[PDB]
């Protein structure tokens, strides 16, 4: 827990960052560095849309997993890590 | 209408190309330097090299002002029987692959600089004459400026040009040294490169006449010139018989001093970039030479027994600066460490390779190395050769003038 | 025209680039460098994917729009914007 | 009172009680968040004030294909939160 | 509280401190006479 | 001092710095002495005859010169010939002191 | 303003600026000459730069006569030598 | 360049008669669906009135007067060149 | 085609030089003053042909290739009593 939010701070930290959360592989937050309700919205459409990248990498090859995923927007940019069962989703500005 | 999508993907297709191996560098060469005294290494990172000039020497390098990862590459022809065309090309460290800006010219590119207020402006000289003025912004090929016969131009090869802060009429100034002796100011006024002739080389001692009435007079071919850093007059001509004119914009006749430096060819006098009164001057004698200003003699002599082709000051400290050689040898030397010999000596290419040019990166601690045959390095320097002792410009002054005093301490003793 | 065929020459000439394709908004692709039915595949599961990704980013935002999407599988990430009528495919192997 | 304007796309009766539905959406999405109740108070407030039955859509993503009464349905969009409202039964 | 938390979150984090990076160190939005009448 | 007599002047309407000179070789040089002071900026052939009249558009773009053949060049003078520079009237007005002084 | 504070600064001196003693001929007056034939070939370049700026025989005359009772030094007369000898040379192309 | 710049402008005016008697009986369907009524995109180049006359319904004014006024247009512009003197050719196309 | 006798001048100008005059020769300067002369005569002529032509007769033939004959209008239907003006009136007058 101690090495896992020290990395998870310096995600935040990093330059650029608004805010980092960890959504599972079902559409509940875990931990978040924003408020409950923009949370929840942000858990449930991103992880919907991270198993439609999934569901896009593999009715292209089978064979195939989605590992990482970025979604870059007019304001910011939506940083979306696939694994077995969490998502670590990130917020970030690239202009900041 | 796919032009803005086109232009997002061409810049950022090298993310991979970058940050997987920009970070990499950061922390990749931290390994063997508490087991080694003094002696630095040069760690191997990535080559630059194009397709259209593998058969052109690298004859000038100038990082971007701006840009810590984008850095501009001029192409020649140092064999005075095998000129050829002259490429200008920017490669930036997110595209090690491909280069981010090809340009052209018709004659061979021996010289070019990048305006500090400016980055998105380069002057480039040729082998004809000719200096250019090429814009980034600009997508197409052709420079946005260009000298002529009719708008002046060097009978001979230019060989430096430096980017100058504006003239007195708020117009963009830089200055061009040839083998022709015309240290010209070219001045940017509207769409037009004006020339004028600020100093024409003469070589003193040796006005003969000839026993039926006509002099021609011996005019110096200049080859490397840089200004200094405070002083807005000052600069100095370093020039093809070994001998460096110290000079004033303001006296076009005459030249302040006149220091004997060299015996060959002199390639590059740069001014210490914190130390005022430090210059340094590096030729194909094989030895390379430190000097003040105020003194007729070299402070410094080391003899690397190969013909030095470029010299460039560190900008992290002032006792600090890199040498190449024809050898394919890269030499590092630092005073406040040895005197009299070179901290780091490995050969970055072969033996048939002749390096060309060397320059750091600002803020990066990794150099290029230029080639007679097109190729591009970067290294990053060791923790041992980056090695920190107050800080401030003055702190390295006051270590520079230590230096300069105990050896002018040996000079009055010794 | 000129300056968008050569960036296409030149994506394609890019080191590691597998597929580049130019589709509207509906999923038929128009210009392509490869097979007809990869390119279509391509063409019409990620204009599914557009659809899903462009709103639930404008789910989250309303004023917001989406600029880029990257969708990094196990063998390569699919490194595609949108661009008015259209959105241009680069398929590029990191790796390669 | 959020500064959410009425964007009014399809709005089937007289003036009056589309502001009705303005004014009670207002307050539905003022009161609520979840958009069961949003759809809840909006449809119970009209079946008190104009019989029954009357049935609320709420939501951000939904293509509906309704059958409505005439004079009896609005479509619209306050803020960014889209209310179909249509009277059947 | 789960061991299958602990390892997700080293190796996405890994890969989330190697890509941000990537997203601070290139800047995405960064867009480089009289004649006779 | 040119090789020909001077036959026709006008000042640039728009522009306090620029005149327009003509000569009997069919010469129309264009002065502005910001830029050149003791050489006109432009020299134009006109034509091979005499000119005798010189005239200015109010905007300072269209310029006529009459010949001794009874015939008139309508000239449009290139932007920065024609558009006043950014206070080229203050660059007008010290030289004009300066040099009364 | 600058002139206005290094006059400041000798007017403010405790000790006076007008202090003469012995053997003070050799103390400042080889410095004072030092720095009149420095004026004086800074003088001396003026003119030449504005005697080829000079676009006449009545005006370079006149300016003759500006910079008149100093071209009889020697070092500033053969600086000068050259350019009465190019105003002989456009005297010969205004007789022509 | 005199007979092909004149050929450019018969070819010019009668192209502009042909397209634009050539328009659509729907060609205001862009703008609503009661476009039968409205006035057309590109406006109609004919107005007439509908009027019964037992046994028979006749439009007005009569449609044989437009083709023939429209003929007669025709005829004036072919009359344009006969006004129009000719120079340096000496047989084009006058028998033999 | 009708400039072959003043190029034959143009001919008579070049010649000496290029088969019997050598470099050791005196007569140089003569040769040079009277080629540059013949040559800027030939530039007087060019310039002055080069205006009459690229403005003078090809602005004039596409300023009339540019007149069409048929103005036809937007705002209201051409009738009967209408279309009698564009037969006649501005027929004559665009043929004038």
């Amino acid at each position: 827990m101690a090495e896992v939010e020290e990395t998870l701070k310096r995600i935040q930290s990093h330059k650029g960052v608004i805010g980092t959360m960890v959504v599972n592989a079902e559409g509940i937050p875990i931990r978040t560095t924003l408020d409950n309700s923009t949370t929840v919205q942000y858990a449930g459409l991103l992880h919907h849309l991270t198993m439609k990248a999934k569901s896009t990498v593999r009715d292209i090859d089978p064979q195939n997993d989605l590992t990482f995923l970025r979604i870059r927007s007019k304001k910011h940019e939506i940083m979306v890590a696939p694994d077995k069962e969490y998502l670590l989703i990130v917020i970030q500005n690239p202009c900041e | 209408k796919l032009s803005q999508a086109a232009k997002i993907m061409e810049r950022m297709v090298n993310q991979n190309t970058y940050d997987d191996i920009a970070q990499d560098f950061k922390y990749y060469d931290d390994a063997a330097d508490e087991y080694r005294d003094q002696v630095g290494t040069l760690l191997p990172l990535w080559k630059f090299q194009n397709d259209k000039a593998k058969r052109l020497s690298v004859t000038a390098l100038c990082w971007n002002p701006k840009y810590r990862d984008l850095f501009a590459v001029g192409y020649g022809s140092y064999d005075f029987m095998k000129q050829s065309r002259g490429m200008l090309l920017l490669y930036s460290l997110k595209n090690p692959s491909f280069p981010e800006y090809m340009f052209s010219s018709n004659s061979g590119v021996m010289c070019l600089d990048i305006h500090v207020d400016h980055p998105y402006l380069v002057a480039v000289g040729h082998y004809d004459g000719n200096v250019a003025i090429y814009n980034l912004k600009k997508p197409h090929s052709q420079p946005s400026f260009c000298s002529s016969a009719k708008s002046g131009k060097h009978s001979d090869p230019v060989w430096q040009v430096k980017w100058q802060k504006d003239d007195m009429d708020q117009n963009l100034n830089f200055f061009s040294v040839s083998s022709d002796g015309r240290i010209v100011s070219w001045t940017l006024v509207k769409r037009k490169l004006v020339h004028i002739d600020v100093i024409k080389l003469k070589v003193e001692g040796s006005t003969t006449e000839v026993p039926e009435g006509l002099q021609l007079h011996p005019v110096g071919c200049g080859t490397a010139f840089d200004f200094h850093k405070e002083i807005d007059y000052m600069f100095l001509v370093g020039t093809e018989e070994g001998k460096i004119y110290k000079c004033s914009k303001s006296y076009s006749s005459q030249f302040l001093d006149t220091y004997d430096a060299h015996n060959m060819s002199v390639d590059t006098v740069s001014w210490n970039p914190y130390h005022t009164k430090v210059f340094m001057s590096c030729s194909s004698d094989w030895t390379v030479k430190i000097w003040d200003h105020t003194i007729k003699t070299p402070m410094f002599i080391y003899d690397l027994n190969s013909a030095v082709g470029d010299v460039a000051w560190a900008p992290y400290s002032s006792t600090v600066f890199a040498a190449v050689t024809t050898d394919g040898k890269a030499h590092i030397f630092d005073l406040a460490i040895n005197k009299y010999e070179a901290i780091c000596n490995q050969p970055v290419a072969a033996k048939k390779n002749r390096l060309t040019h060397v320059q750091f990166n600002l803020i990066h601690p990794i150099i290029i190395v230029g080639d007679d045959r097109g190729h591009i390095i970067s290294l990053k320097l060791s923790p041992n050769l980056r090695k920190m002792p107050q800080k401030g410009p003055a702190v390295e002054i006051a270590k520079l003038d230590k230096l300069l005093n105990l050896v002018r301490e040996v000079k009055i003793k010794t | 025209m000129a300056e968008v065929e050569e960036t296409l020459k030149r994506l394609q000439s890019q080191k590691g680039v597998q597929g580049i394709i130019v589709v509207n908004t509906e999923g038929i692709p128009i210009k392509s460098t490869m097979d007809n039915p990869t390119t279509t595949q391509y063409a019409s599961l990620m204009h599914s994917f557009i659809l899903k990704a462009r709103s639930t980013v404008r789910d989250i935002d309303p004023q917001n729009d989406l600029t880029f999407l990257r969708i990094r599988s196990k063998k390569n990430e699919i490194m595609v914007a949108p661009d008015k009528d259209y959105f241009l495919i680069v398929i590029q192997n990191p790796t390669e | 009172m959020c500064d959410r304007k009425a964007v009014i796309k399809n709005a089937d009766m007289s003036e009056e009680m589309q502001q009705d539905s303005v004014e009670c959406a207002t307050q539905a999405l003022e009161k609520y968040n979840i958009e069961k109740d949003i759809a809840a108070h909006i449809k119970k407030e009209f079946d008190k004030k104009y019989n029954p039955t009357w049935h609320c859509i709420v939501g951000r993503n939904f293509g509906s294909y309704v059958t409505h009464e005439t004079k009896h349905f609005i479509y619209f969009y306050l803020g960014q939160v889209a209310i179909l409202l249509f009277k059947s039964g | 509280k789960d061991e299958n938390y602990v390892n997700a979150i080293m190796q996405l984090g890994s890969i989330m401190e190697h890509c941000i990076k990537q997203n601070n160190a290139i800047d995405i939005y960064e867009e480089y006479s009289a004649k006779t009448i | 001092y040119h090789m020909a007599y001077l036959t026709d002047a006008a000042w640039s309407p728009v522009r306090p710095t620029v005149f327009f000179t003509t000569r009997m070789d069919g010469t129309l040089d264009i002065w502005d002495f910001m830029f050149e002071q003791c050489d006109p900026t432009l020299s134009l052939k006109v034509c091979d005859e005499a000119l005798f009249c010189l005239r200015v558009q109010d905007n300072g773009c269209l310029i006529a010169c009459g010949s001794q053949l009874g015939t008139t060049t309508l000239l449009e003078v290139s932007p920065g010939l024609s558009t006043l520079q950014r206070n080229e009237k203050n660059v007008a007005s010290s030289m004009f002191e300066r040099e009364t002084r | 303003e600058e002139f206005q504070e290094m006059y400041r600064l000798l007017s403010g001196s405790s000790s006076d600026c007008l202090y003469l003693q012995s053997t003070d001929f050799e103390n400042d007056v080889s410095e004072f000459n030092q720095k009149v034939e420095d004026l004086d070939r800074r003088l001396g370049t003026i003119f030449i730069q504005a005697f080829d700026d000079a676009p006449g025989l009545e005006h370079a005359f006149k300016l003759l006569d500006i910079a008149g009772n100093l071209l009889e030094r020697p070092l500033v007369a053969r600086d000068t030598s050259d350019k009465y000898l190019v105003l002989i040379q456009m005297f010969n192309k205004d007789l022509d | 360049q005199n007979m092909d710049a004149l050929l450019k402008v018969t070819r010019n005016t009668l192209e502009a008669i042909r397209k634009r008697i050539h328009s659509s009986h729907t060609i205001n369907f862009r703008d609503s669906n009661s476009a039968s009524n409205m006035k057309q995109n590109s406006l109609p180049i004919f107005r007439a009135s509908v009027t019964l006359a037992i046994p028979n319904i006749v439009m007005a004014p009569a449609l044989e007067d437009v083709q023939q006024t429209l003929n007669k247009a025709v005829e004036c512009i072919i009359s344009v060149p006969k006004g129009v003197r000719q120079w340096s050719s000496e047989l084009l196309s006058k028998k033999k | 085609q009708l400039i072959v006798p003043h190029l034959a001048k143009v001919d008579e100008a070049l010649q000496p030089g290029l088969a019997a005059l050598t470099w050791t020769s005196l007569n140089i300067e003569a040769y040079l003053e009277n080629t540059f002369a013949k040559i800027k005569d030939l530039e007087l002529l060019l310039d002055r042909v080069n205006d009459l032509i690229e403005f003078r007769i090809d602005a004039i033939l596409e300023e009339m290739s540019s007149t069409p004959l048929c103005q036809l209008p937007q705002e209201e239907p051409l009738t009967c009593e209408e279309f009698l003006q564009m037969t006649k009136d501005l027929c004559v007058n665009g043929a004038q």
